[PDB]
Formats: C-alpha cells, sequence, structure tokens
C-alpha cells in the first residue's frame, strides 16, 4: 500500500502545487501542438494576446516586451503553425506536438563482422566520434566530418549488425524512423511532421537518428510515377530542403538503408546529402577469422581444434552467414549430444549450411549498379 | 482479520479522509482524456472531441510508468486535471488479434512424418519451457520456422499440434488482408502487432499462403506496383532491424516461397526447411492407420490394401475419403463403412485435385 | 429453414476496405456475432451469382 | 420526408446521387459521415414508407456501377430504369 500513503504527502503538496495555478485561477486548468489559451486575460504594442483555433483566430505584427512576466494562462504559447515567435518570456516553443516517434535507450550490440570492416568501421568513427573528440582540427585544416552516409548491401549480414554496433558506442540520443510506414496518406503527414523531428534536431543536441528503408522513400522515375507515390517523392525532396538552405553537421547525422546503392533518385545519390559511401561486400577469408573467434569467446569449443582447414571449406561470404554454420553446430549438440564444439561438427556444418542447407535462395547476381 | 483491532486503527482514520480528498479533485463527472506527453514539471495535454483548451498540471495518484504517451486517463471535474488513468483489457483497437484459448491437440493423424517432426520441435518448442543451454555454448537459437510447400497435408497440421505442445500463449495473425488496393496499411498494422504483444513472451505468429509480396528482380526498388514491395519492408525491420530477445516468432507457410525467400529470411536469424514429402509404405500405414483408431468398418476389409499401389494421398486427401465415405453409410445409419464407399472416395479425391505433369521415364 | 437455425449475409465488396483496413477487424466482429449466436450458417454475398 | 405523408400528391425528387458512389472513410466524422448518417436513416425514413403509399422518391445518376448494392433491396429501391441512348 505504498500508493495509499503516497497521497498523504501529495494531497498537501497538491495545494503547494496548487500555488503554482495561484498565479492565474481564470479558465480553470512544453510540447503543444498549436499554442491555445483562454482569452489570455493577462496578454506600439503593450499585451500580447495571440490563438489559433477554429474560434477568434488572432494575429499581432508587434512583440518582444514584457506584457505577461514568463507564463500565462493556458501556459501554451510559443511555435507553431510556424510563422508565430513569442520568444522574450521564457517560451515553451519549438516543441514536438501530437505524433508518432520511436525513442528507445541503450542500442546494445557488439562486434558482427570485422573482417572487411578494420578501416571501414573508422569511416564511421569519423562521422559521429570524430566531431566529439577533437574539434579544433575542423577549424585549423578547414575540413567537416561526413553527415550523410549510405549502407547498400544483403539485408543484414553483419551490415545493419554494425550499423547499430557503432551507434552504442555513441552515447547520444537513438531515434530509429523507417520509410514503410512513413507513406500514411494524408500530404505532410510523412514529410511535414518528420520535419517537426528535423527541426527538434537543431534544438536539442546529441541526437543521431538513423534514416531506414529508403526504397520506400526515394526510387528512380521514368514516367513520373503512376500516381500516390508523388508524396513518398515529395519526401524525399522534404529530405533536401532541411539540408538546403543551412544546418549544422555537428549534432546531426545521417544514415540509409538499402539493398542497392543506385536504386534511388540519381539526383538524390548527388553528393552533399551524402559525404561518404559504406561499401559492403564479401571480405577476404584471413580477415574474417576473427568472425570464428569472437563466436568461440563465450562458447566452450575441445581444445586443439584447427581453424585453418575450416575456413578453407567456406567461401567468402559475409559475418552472419558465418554464424549459421555455428548456429546448425549448437544444434549437432542437441541431437547427436556432443558435450561440446568439436573439428568434426564444424567441418561438416559448412557442407551440410552452405552445401547442403542453403542451396538456393541468396543474393549474388541482384547488385551491380542501375 | 486480527490487525483490524491494532494496526487497522492508524489506518482507517486516514483512509477515510483521502477518499474526501479525492472527492475534492473527482467529482462526478469524471472526464477520460488522453495524455499525449509527460512534463518533468508536472503538466499535461488535454484530448476530447470537444477540442478543449488546458494548461492543467499533473497531479498526484499517477506516475511516470503509468502515464503513458495516448492512452487514455481520468481528469478533474472543474480544472479538469488528470486524475486517474483507463485500465486497458479486452480487444484492442487494432487489426485482428486473437487473446487465448487452450486446444486439444498432439501428434496423431500425421504419424508416419517423424523424420521431420521432430526436427521443427528443436527449434521451437525446446527453447521455451527450458530457457537453458544458451549460457553454456552461447549461440542464439533461431527464431521462426519457414515451410514451403502443400499446406494442410500435415505440414502445416504439424504447426497446429505444436501450438498446444507449447503450453503457452499463441498467435496467429493473417497475412492475407494486407494486400488491399490501399498504400501504405501494410506496415502500420504490422509493426503494433508485435509492440503491444511485446509483453508476453510467447507468440509464435503462424501466416497462410502469402503469394502477393516479394517482387525484387534485378534491383532493390523498382518501378513495380506499391501495394506490394513496401508491404514487405516492414518485415524486414521484424527480423533484421529491430529483433527483440526471442518473444516474437514468425511462421510462415505457403505453397512456394522460393522467388519469396531471400528477401526475408536472413542468413540465420530463422533456419527452417520443409517440403512435402512422398510417404512410403510405412508413413502411409501410420497416417491411414491411426485415422481409423475411432472409426469403426468392415473387418473383412484391410486397411492396407489400397496403401500398396496409390498415387500422392496425404493425411488431407485421407480426410475427405473418410468424410465422403462415411455420410455414404450414414444414410443407412449405420457406423461401418463397407467397402464399395472406400475406392469411390479415393477415385474422385484423385481425379480432382491430383493431377501430374504426365512426365514419364526421364 | 429445415436446419432449425439462422442466415448471415456477408457483403463482399463491402468487406473490401482501404486507409485501415475495417475488413480485417470485420472478420472478428462478425466472429463475435457468429459467437454470440452458434444456430446460424454465414454466407459470402457480392462474390456470388446472380446471373 | 415528412411532408410527403402529409399532403398525398407530393414528388420528391432528388437529382444526381452520383456524388456518393461506393464509400469513403479517412477522417471519419470529418467531412465523411454527413452521408453515412443518411444511409442508416435511408433504412429509416423508407420504412414509415408504405403507410400512404403516396410517397414518390426518384434518384438520378450518371454511374450505377458503382452506387450501393445494397439499394436494390426490395423495400427501398425495387426497379431502377435505365437511360441508354439507342
Amino acid at each position: 500500500l505504498k500508493q495509499t500513503e503516497n497521497d498523504l504527502k501529495d494531497i498537501e503538496a497538491r495545494i503547494k502545487e496548487k500555488a503554482g495555478v495561484k498565479e492565474s485561477d481564470t479558465g480553470l486548468a512544453h510540447p503543444l501542438q498549436v499554442a491555445r489559451c483562454t482569452k489570455i486575460i493577462k496578454g506600439e504594442d503593450a499585451k500580447y494576446v495571440i490563438n489559433l483555433k477554429q474560434i477568434a483566430k488572432f494575429v499581432v505584427g508587434l512583440g518582444e516586451r514584457v506584457s505577461p512576466t514568463d507564463i500565462e494562462e493556458g501556459m501554451r504559447v510559443g511555435v507553431d503553425r510556424s510563422k508565430y515567435n513569442i520568444e522574450l518570456p521564457l517560451p515553451p516553443r519549438i516543441d514536438p506536438s501530437v505524433t508518432m516517434m520511436t525513442v528507445e535507450e541503450k542500442p546494445d550490440v557488439t562486434y558482427s563482422d570485422v573482417g572487411g570492416c578494420k578501416d571501414q568501421i573508422e569511416k564511421l568513427r569519423e562521422v559521429v566520434e570524430l566531431p566529439l573528440l577533437s574539434p579544433e582540427r575542423f577549424a585549423t585544416l578547414g575540413i567537416d566530418p561526413p553527415k550523410g552516409i549510405l549502407l547498400y548491401g544483403p539485408p543484414g549480414t553483419g551490415k545493419t549488425l554494425c550499423a547499430r554496433a557503432v551507434a552504442n558506442r555513441t552515447d547520444a540520443t537513438f531515434i530509429r524512423v523507417i520509410g514503410s510506414e512513413l507513406v500514411q496518406k494524408y500530404v505532410g503527414e510523412g514529410a511535414r511532421m518528420v520535419r517537426e523531428l528535423f527541426e527538434m534536431a537543431r534544438t536539442k543536441k546529441a541526437c543521431i537518428i538513423f534514416f531506414d528503408e529508403i526504397d520506400a522513400v526515394g526510387g528512380a522515375r521514368f514516367d513520373d510515377g503512376a500516381g500516390g507515390d508523388n508524396e513518398v517523392q515529395r519526401t524525399m525532396l522534404e529530405l533536401i530542403t532541411q539540408l538546403d538552405g543551412f544546418d549544422p553537421r555537428g549534432n546531426i547525422k545521417v544514415m540509409f538503408a538499402t539493398n542497392r546503392p543506385n536504386t534511388l533518385d540519381p539526383a538524390l545519390l548527388r553528393p552533399g546529402r551524402i559525404d561518404r559511401k559504406v561499401e559492403f561486400s564479401l571480405p577476404d577469408l584471413e580477415g574474417r577469422a576473427n568472425i570464428f573467434r569472437i563466436h568461440s569467446k563465450s562458447m566452450s569449443v575441445e581444445r586443439g581444434i584447427r581453424w585453418e582447414l575450416i575456413s578453407r571449406l567456406c567461401p567468402n561470404s559475409t559475418g552472419a552467414e558465418l554464424r549459421s554454420v555455428c548456429t546448425e553446430a549448437g544444434m549437432f549438440a542437441i541431437r547427436a549430444r556432443r558435450k561440446v564444439a568439436t573439428e568434426k561438427d564444424f567441418l561438416k556444418a559448412v557442407d551440410k549450411v552452405i552445401s547442403g542447407y542453403k542451396k538456393f535462395s541468396s543474393t549474388s547476381r541482384y547488385m551491380q549498379y542501375n | 482479520f486480527v490487525s483490524n483491532s491494532e494496526i487497522l486503527k492508524p489506518f482507517e482514520k486516514k483512509q477515510e479522509e483521502e477518499k474526501k480528498q479525492l472527492e475534492e479533485i473527482r467529482g462526478n463527472p469524471l472526464s477520460i482524456g488522453t495524455l499525449e506527453e509527460i512534463i518533468d514539471d508536472d503538466h499535461a495535454i488535454v484530448t476530447s472531441p470537444t477540442m478543449p483548451d488546458y494548461y492543467v498540471s499533473i497531479l498526484s495518484f499517477v506516475d511516470k510508468e503509468l502515464l503513458e504517451p495516448g492512452c487514455s486517463v481520468l481528469l478533474h471535474h472543474k480544472t479538469m486535471s488528470i486524475v486517474g488513468v483507463l485500465q486497458d483489457d479486452a480487444d484492442p483497437m487494432v487489426s485482428v488479434m486473437k487473446m487465448d484459448k487452450s486446444p486439444t491437440e498432439s501428434y496423431s493423424d500425421i504419424g508416419g512424418l517423424e523424420s521431420q517432426i521432430q526436427e521443427i520441435k528443436e527449434s521451437v518448442e525446446l527453447p521455451l519451457t527450458h530457457p537453458e543451454l544458451y549460457e553454456e555454448m552461447g549461440i542464439k537459437p533461431p527464431k521462426g520456422v519457414i515451410l514451403y510447400g502443400a499446406p494442410g497435408t500435415g505440414k502445416t497440421l504439424l504447426a497446429k499440434a505444436v501450438a498446444n505442445q507449447t503450453s503457452a500463449t499463441f498467435l496467429r495473425i493473417v497475412g492475407s488482408e494486407l494486400i488491399q488496393k490501399y498504400l501504405g496499411d501494410g506496415p502500420r498494422l504490422c509493426r503494433q502487432i508485435f509492440k503491444v504483444a511485446g509483453e508476453n513472451a510467447p507468440s509464435i505468429v503462424f501466416i497462410d499462403e502469402i503469394d502477393a509480396i516479394g517482387t525484387k528482380r534485378y534491383d532493390s526498388n523498382s518501378g513495380g506496383e506499391r501495394e506490394i514491395q513496401r508491404t514487405m519492408l516492414e518485415l524486414l525491420n521484424q527480423l533484421d532491424g529491430f529483433d527483440d530477445r526471442g518473444d516474437v516468432k514468425v511462421i510462415m507457410a505457403t505453397n512456394k516461397i522460393e522467388t519469396l525467400d531471400p528477401a526475408l529470411i536472413r542468413p540465420g536469424r530463422i533456419d527452417r526447411k520443409i517440403l512435402f514429402e512422398n510417404p512410403d509404405l510405412s508413413t502411409k500405414k501410420k497416417i491411414l492407420g491411426i485415422h481409423t483408431s475411432k472409426m469403426n468398418l468392415s473387418e473383412d476389409v484391410n486397411l492396407e490394401t489400397l496403401v500398396t499401389t496409390k498415387d500422392d494421398l496425404s493425411g488431407a486427401d485421407i480426410q475427405a475419403m473418410c468424410t465422403e465415405a462415411g455420410l455414404l453409410a450414414l444414410r443407412e445409419r449405420r457406423m461401418q463403412v463397407t467397402a464399395e464407399d472406400f475406392k469411390q472416395a479415393k477415385e474422385r479425391v484423385m481425379k480432382n485435385k491430383v493431377e501430374e505433369n504426365l512426365e514419364g521415364l526421364y | 429453414h429445415h436446419t432449425d437455425c439462422k442466415f448471415i449475409r456477408v457483403s463482399g465488396a463491402e468487406l473490401v476496405q482501404k486507409y485501415i483496413g475495417e475488413g480485417s477487424r470485420m472478420v472478428r466482429e462478425l466472429f463475435v456475432m457468429a459467437r454470440e449466436h452458434a444456430p446460424s450458417i454465414i454466407f459470402m454475398d457480392e462474390i456470388d451469382s446472380i446471373g | 420526408f415528412r411532408l410527403a405523408r402529409e399532403n398525398a400528391p407530393s414528388i420528391i425528387f432528388i437529382d444526381e446521387v452520383d456524388s456518393i458512389a461506393t464509400k469513403r472513410f479517412d477522417a471519419q466524422t470529418g467531412s465523411d459521415r454527413e452521408v453515412q448518417r443518411i444511409l442508416i436513416e435511408l433504412l429509416t425514413q423508407m420504412d414509415g414508407f408504405d403507410q400512404s403509399t403516396n410517397v414518390k422518391v426518384i434518384m438520378a445518376t450518371n454511374r450505377a456501377d458503382t452506387l450501393d448494392p445494397a439499394l436494390l433491396r426490395p423495400g427501398r429501391l425495387d426497379r431502377k430504369i435505365e437511360f441508354p441512348s439507342l
């Protein structure tokens, strides 16, 4: 019965909370959709009363002086509709309106494919981590860190796994927005509503947002669409507007995801909204030898096993495809009931998984340029 | 009760007085609004079809966990400040979702398929009630399973028996209605299903016969119809982009998933391959013999007579041959079926759904 | 008539819905109506043949 | 439709009913519901019909293929008059 006795001190403090309400007691009783108050009784020009709603739409040309002495009446005055700025009396302005935002904390992902990502992750570190360490080298040399970056390749073979792993070491705000749900219906639901997230990115610093599912946003057109994809294409152009006139690159990052690099609008892929591109392909053999180690760090393996002959059975592959070999190898200890992971389990798994199980249904010829 | 004398004495004195303080902040409209966002200064946002305008500040009785962005709450009578919170139950307003029931299922009619029956049990039923072996080994078990072939022949009926063997919450989501002519309805409803149900660990979602999604060809995004390719893009976020702890499980049983498969499955999130297999002499006896456990028929007729020479009759084909021959014998009100109804029911089933490609020799 | 039950008619073309699909929920909504009255026969209309 | 019950020699003609054809939802109550509450009342005010049988309701339309098929049920709309050229 904690909540039972918690209200004992809270109801007594509710009057203390009401003491702040005692400033304005009129009209009965900071994120806002549109700025709305009741009559704004408090308030050249002295008092300032503006409201936008179905009744009594107000507008004032002047401002920037103290009528209200900070908050007044309905407490909501500030940025809405754009066009409207009350700044001088401690504004609750540029605040997220009613919308759908996905905000999580600590997207913890460990290392997946280090085989070809040795110097490839360093390019990702030069995006976010670089301005957070030695910003003085940017003003002296005259160079700026990359903002936009593109991810292309097979669907999450250790490419996407690396994208979520580096973001965990950034220690900043992580927000995931996709492109599939972005369509919706109303014009502006996929652009103006997301523009509020882009406008807040300049307000709240230390924010990192990964743009997802760009195939549902961009893409090349010939007949200029069959209809219904115009807003899909206008959202592509709305992303350009935030990068068009002005934008800081310090606290704002741009990263895409797709299966092929050039499937977007060839004008969209033009540089300046993408400074660098992530080239993701099948790395060499000895480079992926650390992948077999990472999965075996927490895995009990018989001492004396030789990984040299195991890697020979496996041709060029990715990080996730190597875990599938150990995944079925873990199933070899289920049915056949092996104590630990042996060499015969790994040598057979490559022929069991890649040769035996995998067979068809893989991405091979589906990426050239386009 | 014992404490009703001693401990209750310095209790009810403050229990009734706080209720009067509630009547001061409640009244009896109890207006039900919607809380859009939580403010560290204890202030809320009112929502109502009358378009309310309020600066109301968050009162007591609610906490940061109870207050939710967009779920209904209780309001003050005059000032309309937040008081309580609405309790969610019954059926949400999202797309079709089953809640719970206990089916009666086991391995009986699909007997003889045990070669592929014990395979799916290892990656589904075993990593549920015994959450172990991943601490010592360290390899993450697969998420769902993928089955391609003829459904209802005992391959999909296998999934119906596994649902009861889990002894936990089972979910069934429809994968048809996503193909609606409207653009953008696919990725929306699919995300809200797994997000709201993430509280309950067991899910095991089953989907049947998706022939639409999966158009890719040479590029990732083509100029084809947008009613199809973008709907699939949501499934990439569930199986790859955003991964759970192993609660949500997606199962899709269709005819041919070949072209469909490597836009979704990924290397190692879901590893399963199960195809329809022609039963041998031993499997056909266990399928047909167990169906007759409760069935009664003429003792002068052997059940293995038609098993020797027959063309591709699975458990689905036998389900009709038992019903078709049963309705003919039931017309005379007899629990036993004669021999003439056995061959008569096999012809009309073989002459309709069963057709080969007329490919001989080879 | 002779089966001692009811008759439920369901519009096929009206079941198809754009925007947020209603027909997806209309499946389980009619299932509740099918649960309320056990002696009934659900019929699929507008996909049938009147000619 | 109340005057149709009072004065018997009355003819009510509604031109261009094709303004609504199949259906729409979108905003729900906003800019939609107006004709959806009519359909319920088209099943209501026409229920009091057949008492006098003096009521005359004739609806004009262009494309009849996308209209409501449920209206063709007897008691609301019985027989449609085709207007070809020929």
